[PDB]
């Protein structure tokens, strides 16, 4: 109606405004964040990491990487099968084989990631139990 | 009356229905992003305050963990997974509404299918919640295995190898199991299907009909959702300072007199924080004692045949079958009712050559005529020989004894 | 000062009642009452259904019904007299009034 | 010892309490009247402290609603109320001290 | 205010573990014979009486 100038949600916080030099509408949206997690296996054994940017998109980070964010301790690159996008995040330093094994560190939606054998840290999708059928 | 017994002559099979939730919602939290935010002078005047911030972060974290251990502890009863048959003839009993159907993308079966329509009814400020691990086509595959295990097996895949057994023989041993000859149900083996097979159609029509059935699994949902809404709200509240905006009372106020104002801010949502995180470690340990309880009747009433009185449902318990619902477990058990009872006379014991005669399995019981032997749970007369009785005393102390012809 | 006591839905009287109707049902009846109709049967039957149960065969009871039955009207007698000379038997009780 | 047993030749009869508790009180609990009473200017001044007392109201509110329900639970369990016989003859059994 | 509301909290849910136990005993000591061990009294059980 023109006469307001910016919108609140349910919550009272801010998501429209109105340009004063041009009579505009504009919806704001906040800048993205969330949780860092790290993956790593017994130091008494390895040192390689792998990395969870919990509740972000692949392309979001992988744009952002360009000196626009707020933690410089950065994995290698995207060294081709190091970016697996799973439910939870976007899981940087670890590659998907297509098996199923027991879980071994959960992840999140049925990923689970574990220290295999060369060495390196593999992501797969938890299998359920070993099938059977009853001869009925 | 001293003399006058009453016993039933037919019975009633029914399914009832029971819900509890299992776990509820994780969550995670940010100190600075929600008590300061973006402003560098706020979060400075924050780590005098010591370590406040790390009790919180460690309180959630442990719910979080605890809520996968939930799941795991009901579900998770099987090392195996077994299939149904291809061909689902089990001597008339009718599984359709319970085994999964492949039509159906995710593989739910129709009763676990209208159960999602009904209970399912970016961030703000660093609040995140997090996916659970097992998701939802996981734990159904889980359900699955149960009812395919206790349908061809019955019991015996709860305590080892499984073994097979036709389904009339496994209603047959819990027949017995609850004081019922083996007779009864062969020779009602029609009638018994039909009564199942009714029982089952009216559960989808008493959901469908009744809006507050699934009313323990709504509330978790809306008082997680309420929580949230009260800890948002309270960034908007002044607390005693000239505004609710940090960085607007840091521009127009002079620089040592801006400290207190910022310090009334940051107590006022310190303590928003404790009221939040308190209240959701007494949900979560109310949660847990009703986890704990749904995998004692998992394994008690499902892998399993119950004595238990009124423990697996009303009545004399028969089986258990489950149902996955969203945070939460549902239960069908079928039970065995009487139903028609009449008048009879009984005596204690019977007299003949001097000697007493007691039952075995048995009450003695009279038409007005002749005396019979019977089960004491279904009306089934037999003639009084010496293959029932046993003789064991006198006839001279046994108050009541009355005294008749046995035919040896 | 603002505190106030509100109380109970169900008065004293009306819980009586249905302790009374739990009694009545589990002297005529036994069990029976429990899983569907009531059933009657006389008393001292469902005391052998009870040997029976515990794993005692029928006609010890009816051999010793009067030796029995007097321990049991001598064993809820004393149920009274413990219950006035010990002042701490309810403590539990009176412990969730004074806290 | 390897080849002997202990067999009993007489029972006896005997009677147990047990105390539990169900339910506790109810109460209710006005801010207002509580942290200012009916001084408007105390009023206006624990206004602008978001909506703590409607957190209070809401979690007290709770606890008297169960009281209810614990009790409901525990008694409740049959829905027809029985009547013993006018005549209070058992076999020899007297339940005068519990009716 | 804070500090009393909270304290009632704690003290309910320990009141419902107790309700639950007495709703348990009601339905398998006194609606029945009960075979579990010191369950419904020291000895073999027979019966009971609220
Ligand atoms: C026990 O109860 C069942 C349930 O009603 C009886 O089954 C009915 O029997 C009548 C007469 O035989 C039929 O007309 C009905 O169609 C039956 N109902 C069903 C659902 O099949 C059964 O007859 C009773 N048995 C006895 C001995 O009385
Ligand atoms: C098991 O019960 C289901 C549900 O009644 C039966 O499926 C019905 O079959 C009839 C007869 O063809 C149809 O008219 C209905 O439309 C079916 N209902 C549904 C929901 O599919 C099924 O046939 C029964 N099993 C057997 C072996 O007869
Ligand atoms: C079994 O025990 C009962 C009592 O526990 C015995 O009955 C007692 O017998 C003596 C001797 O005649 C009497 O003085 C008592 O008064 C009886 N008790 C009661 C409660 O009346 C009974 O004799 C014992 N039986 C055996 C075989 O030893
Ligand atoms: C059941 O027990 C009660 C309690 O002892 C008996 O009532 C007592 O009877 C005696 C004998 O007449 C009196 O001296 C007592 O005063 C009575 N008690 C009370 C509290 O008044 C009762 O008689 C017993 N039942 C039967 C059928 O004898
Ligand atoms: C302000 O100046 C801009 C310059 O392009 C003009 O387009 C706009 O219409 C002006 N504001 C109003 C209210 O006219
Ligand atoms: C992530 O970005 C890609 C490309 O921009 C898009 O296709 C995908 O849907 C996005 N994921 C989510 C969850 O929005
Ligand atoms: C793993 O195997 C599955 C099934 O054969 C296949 O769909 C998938 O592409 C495989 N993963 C690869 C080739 O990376
Ligand atoms: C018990 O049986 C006797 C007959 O031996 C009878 O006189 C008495 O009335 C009966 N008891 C009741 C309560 O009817
Ligand atoms: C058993 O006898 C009583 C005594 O009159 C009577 O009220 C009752 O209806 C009888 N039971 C049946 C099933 O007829
Ligand atoms: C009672 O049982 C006898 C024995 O078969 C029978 O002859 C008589 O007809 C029965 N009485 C009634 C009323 O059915
Ligand atoms: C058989 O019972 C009747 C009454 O119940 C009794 O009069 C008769 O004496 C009994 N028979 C013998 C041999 O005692």
């Amino acid at each position: 109606l023109p006469f307001q100038q910016f919108g609140r949600d349910i919550v009272d916080t801010t998501d429209a405004v109105r340009d004063p030099q041009t009579l505009e509408i504009l919806d704001i949206t906040p800048c993205s964040f969330g949780g860092v997690s790290v993956i790593t296996p017994g130091t008494n054994t390895s040192n390689q990491v792998a990395v969870l940017y919990q509740g972000v998109n692949c392309t979001e980070v992988s744009v952002a990487i360009h000196a626009d964010q707020l933690t410089p301790t950065w994995r290698v690159y995207s060294t081709g099968s190091n970016v697996f996008q799973t439910r939870a995040g976007c899981l940087i330093g670890a590659e998907y084989v297509n098996n199923s094994y027991e879980c071994d560190i959960p992840i999140g939606a049925g990923i689970c990631a574990s220290y295999q054998t060369s060495q390196s840290i593999i992501a797969y999708t938890m299998s359920l139990g070993a099938e059977n059928s009853v001869a009925y | 009356s001293n003399n006058s017994i009453a016993i039933p002559t037919n019975f009633t099979i029914s399914v009832t229905t029971e819900i509890l939730p299992v776990s509820m919602t994780k969550t995670s939290v940010d100190c600075t992003m929600y008590i300061c935010g973006d402003s560098t002078e706020c979060s400075n005047l924050l780590l005098q305050y010591g370590s406040f911030c790390t009790q919180l972060k460690r309180a959630l974290t442990g719910i979080a963990v605890e809520q996968d251990k939930n799941t795991q502890e009901v579900f998770a009863q099987v090392k195996q997974i077994y299939k149904t048959p291809p061909i689902k003839y089990f001597g008339g009993f009718n599984f359709s509404q319970i085994l999964p159907d492949p039509s159906k993308p995710s593989k739910r079966s129709p009763i676990e299918d209208l159960l999602f329509n009904k209970v399912t009814l970016q961030k703000f400020n660093g609040l995140t919640v997090l996916p659970p691990l097992l998701t939802d086509e996981m734990i159904a595959q889980y359900t699955s295995a149960l009812l395919a295990g206790t349908i061809t097996s019955g019991w015996t895949f709860g305590a080892g190898p499984a073994l097979q057994i036709p389904f009339p023989m496994q209603m047959a041993y819990r027949f017995n199991g609850i004081g019922v000859t083996q007779n009864v149900l062969y020779e009602n083996q029609k009638l018994i299907a039909n009564q199942f097979n009714s029982a089952i159609g009216k559960i989808q029509d008493s959901l469908f009909s009744t809006p507050s059935a699934l009313g323990k699994l709504q509330d978790v949902v809306n008082h997680n959702a309420q929580a949230l809404n009260t800890l948002v709200k309270q960034l908007s509240s002044k607390f005693g300072a000239i505004s609710s905006v940090l960085n607007d009372i840091l521009s127009r106020l002079d620089p040592p007199e801006a400290e207190v104002q910022i310090d009334r801010l940051i107590t006022g949502r310190l303590q928003s924080l404790q009221t939040y995180v308190t209240q959701q470690l007494i949900r979560a340990a109310e949660i847990r004692a009703s986890a704990n309880l749904a995998a004692t009747k998992m394994s008690e009433c499902v892998l399993g045949q119950s004595k238990r009185v009124d423990f697996c449902g009303k009545g004399y318990h028969l089986m258990s079958f489950p149902q996955s619902a969203p945070h939460g477990v549902v239960f069908l058990h079928v039970t065995y009712v009487p139903a028609q009872e009449k008048n009879f006379t009984t005596a204690p014991a019977i007299c003949h050559d001097g000697k007493a005669h007691f039952p075995r399995e048995g009450v003695f019981v009279s038409n007005g005529t002749h005396w019979f032997v019977t089960q004491r749970n279904f009306y089934e007369p037999q003639i009084i020989t010496t293959d029932n009785t046993f003789v064991s005393g006198n006839c001279d102390v046994v108050i009541g004894i009355v005294n008749n012809t046995v035919y040896d």
